[PDB]
């Protein structure tokens, strides 16, 4: 359709108010003193969250030029959460701050393109000098702190997250989920846990809790699906002469197959059990052959070339315990080569590195977390539907900010790490004076997480940011308690990722942002 | 132990064979089923519109080629798979 | 689309309008002298109502930053009916209170987050109070007295509620539907009573009634459907050589088999008389091993492995009486093992544990209370449509909370529990002034159910609230007479799930609102 064309500091300004609007919602949920953003949703209850993220989705415009702004601005918190999951609204205050800065030099009438070639190179420095100030987590306490002061304060989604990462391990997975209670639970499962139930209801060994217990049993992988029960008969003759159970997992048993072998379960000569075999086509077979690795087995298939009627005990695998019910399956402390199962978690570890989608990636992490270590569940527990997304949110973001920690180290929180980096790049200089301007720019906006959470504290922000200038090392300003003190001792730490990420991300779109002169959008 | 009626023999099939002829593994259906098969037991003979029992030409032991179809049917003896067909199924012995 | 933004205490001031309008909408009902609110719904007659939870539901602004208020404050009676189902009305006094004086404390400066942390404190403090002060409710008179005051202080109502949870036990399930008379009828049905019919008209025993007679009959559980009469040809000449009638429970009996069988039952070699299956599949064979259970016998499948031409008498399950008639089918007395029975309980009951949907978790409890105990069916009647959807939401709250008083116990009714709460509370702290000033407002707000029961009663709310934490114990305000006394002596009982319920919920989501500074909605 036909378009309105804007020019130089009209357009700009245009711009600058979108993004002030869309900062402004982000803003004030910085700190811990920061305030919830009540988001409507057109279906369902509306949405009460402390993120910046969702308010920065949530927000858009009348004005077509406005709606610009606030897009633009939207990239950022956008691309923080999808890199860090936290600091999306550090990430909006630094990059408004870029802006404003930004456009004051630009309406200066300094070269735009130098101002964002300056912010460009201040903000590389600044992530070289991230990278030095930073200190690894690997301590508990400190996962904790982390975790602690992501979630807004609180302790106990900081200690839960703790408690759950030195039970995974590092190479487990953890993830968050509603609860049906009204307080937080932990719920860490080992081994193979895939969620497929037994095929039929007669197979319980164990009546007072519906769940087959088979203690040292054979394992059988199928992956073609079986309706017969000759194919496996020789394994179920020899299993028999064996005596111990026998566990199958495959594609499908049912019909005959199905019924002759629950038959000969209750009959007492094999205590026999099949399951469905999980996930589907270009999936099934690699984690089969996870399965196949832990418990020292080999998987029968057509394309493999041996068949189930040549299949023999040395080919099942093995187990110490197997556990069934109705959901999911646990295999406890398969019987399979250690040397094998640490070969088969780098071959997924190399195709995590190659994989570039994040579905495929988590469900090869969720493997690796399934054949070595744990896989942690968090049940956000709360007393209404809209505290559960609240904690929920907040939850995750203190599960990505320790994840974060753990990747990349940390730093002192409250926007101080920031501060030392501008105070340590004092004396950066570009090629000429508009580099040299867009540096300064720069330096400034770092400050802004700071003076932003001084001001969601209602404090004066001038008087706070020179104070923490004045001190020296990661001495800064408790925001809870309105103090000062060395911020890694108060706990206050920040994932060196989360606020490396949120500059780069802010500093690209804000100095992208500051060099336009035209906008050319649809007329209302 | 079976032995069979009239023109019609028992016989057990030959392994199918797992590798070609130039060292190659076959599986499957290129695993075909053999048409070759030993001689387990051969009736007495064929009667004809006279009565007479004439002996069949094949001889117990000896490897011979049969064709599968309507003609052959599956048994089990001694936990052991064997076919059954009749004189003129049996296509041809194998010597040497 | 585009949005609107509204910051601070303007967003403040609309969200709490629109709660406002919520909550002025629900509380004229509060209490026995609250009035009923008219519903408009555009298929049928208007309804007239008592209950808070469909006037919340029904409310909707043309504000948009109202609705919002309305939305959020309406998830706090729609959490308080889904899990009490009662004390809706009083959740919403409850829960506007806390925001008014909540956002009283906020534009008085104080942190919203830390005066919901100290409204959090306060209301876990009083739920532990709350079950301290609490008195279990299993004697019928105290049960009658629930269902009574539940109802709108219908004495005809609780005494009902009372002998119909006396007649099916604490194992019974009790529901309420629509009558077809004037008054309240009870209908309580023991043993399995299963809703499928005669398959075919001509088994009628008694021509008089319509109603099938066997006296101690034998039973067949067929699994899978029939349609030959070969199959249970040995157990009928079975069943012949015994003499004794015979009641098959099949997924479908029809064609030859059906037609062979009525023709044999009126040859009078046997008495038999088939019914289908009750339920779908995957419950169709938990309840008939629940009916095998009950009447001692095992049920005929493919999947269990035992034939029908393989079964025999001691196969059929056995009962001293069966009715069978056009839409139910009774068995009276199965002659099955107690510790089975039982052990078929436990199973259902950690089924019931495991289920996390109240479908599912309903049918397992009404399969219980079919296998053990009794089902009650209480009628409501009323002359006109519109009283009968009235008096039935009646009864359904009653019903719910004379469940929740047998499941947590009672307290004293018209408020004075959480007066009670709140006077035990007056010296609770926070870790600062305004998580103090947090819990003051949630303790104040705990007195707004008894005044808002006083201001429906059109006296004083004041000068009641303070006579009545004058004085001490269950002390209170006899709403009906506008009396005082002891509310136990009285027979004014709230059950103190109800109440700990909507204290817990209104104290989330009023604290949620709290904490807001912004709100973003589509423009109008
Ligand atoms: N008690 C505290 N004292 C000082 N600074 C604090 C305190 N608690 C948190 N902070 C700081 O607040 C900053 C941002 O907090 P918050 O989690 O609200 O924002 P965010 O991470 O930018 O947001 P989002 O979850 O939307 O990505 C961090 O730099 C953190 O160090
Ligand atoms: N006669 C009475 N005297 C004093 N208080 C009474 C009397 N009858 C009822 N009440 C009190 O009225 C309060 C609320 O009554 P009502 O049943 O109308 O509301 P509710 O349970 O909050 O609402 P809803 O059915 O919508 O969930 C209860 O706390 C109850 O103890
Ligand atoms: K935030
Ligand atoms: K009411
Ligand atoms: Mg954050
Ligand atoms: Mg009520």
């Amino acid at each position: 359709a036909a378009k309105d064309v804007k020019f130089g500091n009209d357009a700009r300004v245009k711009m600058l108010r979108g993004v002030n609007v869309l900062a402004d919602a982000v803003k004030v949920t910085l700190g811990p003193k920061g305030r919830n953003v009540v988001l409507d949703k057109s279906f369902g209850a509306p949405t009460i969250t402390k993120d910046g993220v969702s308010v920065a989705r949530e927000i858009e415009l009348e004005d077509k030029f406005e709606n610009m702004g606030a897009q633009m601005v939207k990239e950022v918190a956008s691309k923080a959460n999808d890199a860090a999951g936290d600091g999306t609204t550090t990430a909006t205050v630094l990059a408004q701050a870029i802006i404003t800065e930004g456009l004051k030099a630009v309406a200066a009438g300094m070269n735009p393109m130098d101002l964002k070639r300056g912010i460009d190179k201040a903000v590389t420095a600044a992530v070289e000098e991230l990278k030095a100030l930073s200190v690894p987590c690997s301590d508990s306490k400190a996962i904790a702190q982390v975790g602690t002061i992501s979630a807004n304060s609180d302790e106990t989604v900081g200690k839960l997250i703790a408690e759950a990462m030195d039970k995974v391990g590092k190479e487990g997975v953890i993830t968050v989920e509603d609860g049906t209670g009204l307080q937080d639970e932990l719920d860490v499962v080992e081994g193979m846990q895939f969620d497929r139930g037994y095929l039929s209801p007669y197979f319980i060994n164990k009546p007072e809790t519906g769940a087959v217990e088979l203690e040292s049993p054979f394992i059988l992988l199928a992956d073609k699906k079986i309706s017969n029960i000759r194919e496996m008969l020789p394994v179920l003759e020899a299993v028999a002469k064996a005596g111990k159970p026998l566990l199958i997992i495959a594609e499908d048993v049912e019909g005959e197959a199905l019924a002759t072998l629950v038959v000969n379960t209750m009959r007492g000569i094999v205590k026999v059990a099949a399951v469905k075999a999980p996930g589907f086509g270009d999936r099934r077979k690699a984690m089969l052959q996870d399965i196949a690795t832990l418990t020292g087995g080999t998987v029968i298939s057509e394309e493999i070339g041996m068949e189930l009627e040549k299949a023999t005990l040395e080919d099942l695998g093995q187990a110490k315990r197997v556990v069934i019910n109705k959901d999911t399956t646990t295999i406890i402390d398969g019987v399979g080569e250690e040397a094998a199962i640490q070969g088969r978690v780098a071959q997924i570890r190399q195709q995590i590195e190659e994989a570039t989608s994040d579905y495929d990636r988590e469900k090869l992490q969720e493997r690796v977390a399934k054949l070595a270590g744990g896989v942690a569940v968090i049940k956000v527990g709360a007393a209404t539907e809209v505290e559960m997304k609240e904690k929920k949110a907040r939850v995750e973001d203190a599960l990505h900010a320790t994840r974060a920690a753990v990747e990349e180290g940390v730093v002192a929180g409250g926007g101080v790490a920031l501060i030392r980096v501008a105070s340590k790049l004092a004396d950066l200089r570009g090629q000429n004076e508009d580099q040299n301007v867009g540096i300064k720019v720069a330096l400034r906006a770092m400050e802004a997480p700071l003076r932003q959470i001084v001001l969601n504290c209602g404090e004066e922000p001038s008087v706070v940011a020179n104070t923490v200038k004045g001190g020296d090392g990661n001495y800064g300003y408790n925001a809870a308690t309105e103090e000062y003190g060395n911020m890694i001792d108060m706990g206050i730490l920040d994932p060196t990722k989360v606020t490396r990420s949120a500059l780069q991300y802010a500093a690209s779109v804000a100095g992208l942002m500051i060099t336009t002169e035209c906008m050319v959008t649809d007329l209302p | 132990n079976i032995r069979p009626l009239h023109d019609r023999v028992i016989v057990k099939r030959k392994e199918v064979e797992t590798k070609s002829a130039g060292g190659i593994v076959l599986t499957g259906s290129a695993a075909a089923k053999s048409t070759r098969g030993e001689v387990l037991a051969v009736g007495n003979g064929r009667i004809l519109e006279n009565g007479e029992v004439k002996p069949l030409d094949v001889k117990v032991g000896d490897i011979v080629i049969f064709n599968d179809g309507y003609g052959v049917k599956s048994e089990k003896i001694d936990n052991e798979e064997v076919l059954i067909m009749s004189e003129s199924d049996i296509l041809a012995i194998v010597e040497a």
